[PDB]
């Protein structure tokens, strides 16, 4: 019935959504202090125990979450053998592969060939500047806990 | 971070944005610049349609209007900082692997 | 002097009523054990392969088991063998933190 202003009214509901946003952003930080975890997986052991102060933005990792359904495979080539490809595959002595050309294999720790056949992507386009090696990124299937991230595989 | 949004290896354009960085803070701080936005814009509204008509005085309309510029301006810097999460990517070219997964 | 948060401590307040045990065990022994017990020429005990007990370093055995708790998924670079963990009591103070220890 019009007994306040349209304008007191709206800086009024301008002060209860700027107050709201206020709850909101220290809200924020009760659910920083329950420390949720920021993806699922097998978490490993603690490294602060109870008791320990704990900073803001802190370089030493509390605790580590990693999940492996699959597992990439850092694998490093040589520049030169690059190099002696792309000479090869542009004579006709060595014809490109084609539908097969994605899938790898990889040799674990004791000889033993892995059972799943896995594909690459991303042969990167970065070398490094002490050995000259090209890093090549492959995805393998890991249905058990057979293959453990850290591990020393050929492929 | 919450996922990554980019096919490694791939040519990535200038400007697509390749993570998600957790904008609740940011969100919250836009709705707060936006909610300060809303009545200063209103009452510049009202303060230039009246004006036409010299019920409200030079001034006070400047003073309105200073207070609607500025105000659109920290609008401008909640988005700016809404913007800076879902990082852009700057250049456009050939992009390697993620040292930095998501969930760190 | 004293600043927020620096480096080093001002003390260290250590509880050791349980204790901690982190056992560290290679890679390619573990992937035997696994390929092993996967097939069928290996039983596994349901009751007793929990039990861990120590063998401190002088040799003499250490009285009280001790239950078994995970292994870390995550084998390091550097060293080259996953870790495991165990919990052992101890109402007086006959293990103490930081000793070599075998298991």
């Amino acid at each position: 019935d019009q007994a306040v202003s349209k304008q007191q009214y709206a800086d009024a509901n301008a002060a209860y959504l700027q107050s709201k946003a206020a709850v909101e952003q220290a809200r924020i930080n009760l659910r920083y202090t329950k420390v949720l975890s920021p993806i699922s997986g097998r978490i490993g052991r603690s490294a602060v125990t109870e008791g320990a102060l704990v900073t803001n933005g802190q370089a030493n990792a509390m605790a580590t979450v990693q999940q492996l359904d699959p597992i990439y495979v850092d694998v490093t080539q040589p520049s030169t053998a690059l190099l002696r490809l792309r000479r090869e595959l542009a004579s006709g002595q060595l014809e490109r592969a084609g539908d097969n050309a994605a899938k790898v294999s990889l040799k674990l720790e004791d000889g033993s060939q892995y059972p799943l056949e896995g594909r690459l992507e991303f042969s990167e386009v970065s070398v490094d500047e002490g050995t000259g090696s090209v890093t090549i990124r492959a995805v393998f299937p890991n249905p058990n806990n057979e293959l453990l991230p850290g591990m020393f595989v050929h492929a | 971070i919450l996922k990554r949004l980019f096919k490694e290896g791939s040519d990535v354009k200038a400007g697509q944005q390749l993570y998600q960085i957790d904008p609740a803070t940011y969100e919250a701080d836009y709705q707060s610049a936006q909610a300060n936005l809303a009545s200063t814009q209103e009452q510049a509204q009202r303060y230039k349609l009246l004006v036409a008509d010299q019920a409200v005085s030079k001034q006070q309309y400047a003073d309105a209007n200073a207070a609607y510029l500025q105000s659109k301006a920290a609008v401008e810097q909640a988005r700016i900082n809404l913007r800076y999460t879902k990082v852009l990517s700057p250049i456009s070219g050939r992009i390697g692997r993620s040292a930095v997964t998501e969930g760190a």
